[PDB]
């Protein structure tokens, strides 16, 4: 934005951003407009339409992979309820009859 | 007294005369537009990533 | 509070509207049609990510308990297995294998 | 948007990055599961 300042400067007339100890607002709207035609020229280069994010695809997976992280809890509590508790008591009531 | 001592109070040429509804984003937007410029070589980068999506 | 203003209070706005004139006709110049969708989806993105990242523990935390899983299931079958020797060998010549080596 | 669009970068690759360590970092699980599955088809 210097960089574009120093050379607009001997067209574009603008104040100063700091003067008598306070804070011209008139100078800070003229940098905004002049860094937000930094943005319109960008996007007039590399988003030449406006790319759109989907929301649905992004909450579809976001749901899924909770399901997915849902299911292997599921798995993984059941080894560890069911499973798990069958085999150590069967082998434990095994060893205390032999 | 509060409220007499609010009417007692002439129109205020140091304020900016401005309805109240609009008071919240007059006053926001001077933090907004420096953190916008701040930012401004940030969100350069953001569009020049644009083209990944 | 400590912004500069000159003159009077109207014939500051008057400039400042000549400059807001530019900053909405810029947002005129840079706001697609989906802008708000995508200023929507800043925290979507990280709560699938928040997920993912926990999808990561939960896959290492199941596969280490699959490993489990099957190391009793080995000595459940083993014991079961070994039981039937010790029940189709005489239970004197077992023992001679397992105990009359150790006897006092 | 700016800092969504730029979230969904950085997030799009994070994911991207993590999935190729879960992958990748040992054996591997993709490793170690096979190896356990081979052992009850056998």
């Amino acid at each position: 934005l210097i960089s574009r300042i120093e050379s607009e400067m001997h067209r574009l007339q603008m104040d100063n951003v700091y003067e008598a100890g306070k804070v011209n607002l008139i100078t800070v709207v003229q940098l905004l407009n002049e860094a937000l035609k930094l943005v319109s020229g960008e996007r007039s280069l590399y988003d030449c339409k406006g790319v759109r994010l989907d929301l649905q695809y992004l909450h579809g997976k976001a749901k899924f992979e909770s399901e997915v992280l849902t299911r292997l809890r599921n798995m993984r509590h059941k080894i560890k309820r069911e499973d798990l508790v069958s085999i150590e008591k069967i082998i434990a009531d095994r060893e205390r009859e032999w | 007294r509060s409220l007499r001592q609010r009417l007692a109070q002439p129109v205020c040429q140091e304020n900016l005369p401005i309805e109240a509804s609009y008071h919240r984003f007059t006053a926001e937007l001077l933090p907004l537009a420096v953190n916008f410029i701040e930012k401004l070589e940030i969100y350069i980068k953001t569009i020049q990533t644009i083209p990944k999506i | 509070k400590n912004i500069h203003i000159t003159g009077n209070r109207h014939r500051y706005l008057e400039e400042l509207q000549k400059h807001l004139a530019i900053t909405k006709s810029l947002l005129e110049e840079i706001m697609p049609s989906h802008a708000s969708e995508n200023a929507e989806s800043f925290d979507t993105i990280k709560d699938l990510e928040n997920i993912v990242l926990k999808t990561d523990e939960e896959l290492a935390r199941s596969f280490r308990q699959i490993l489990d899983l099957s190391f009793k299931v080995n000595k459940e079958i083993s014991l079961q297995s070994q039981k039937a020797v010790e029940e189709t060998c005489e239970s004197a010549l077992v023992r001679q294998w397992y105990f009359d080596g150790s006897l006092p | 948007e700016l800092e969504s669009i730029a979230q969904f970068t950085e997030t799009s690759e994070n994911i991207v990055d993590v999935v190729r360590e879960r992958h990748q970092s040992k054996s591997t699980l993709c490793e170690k599961m096979k190896e356990l599955r081979q052992s009850y088809e056998a």
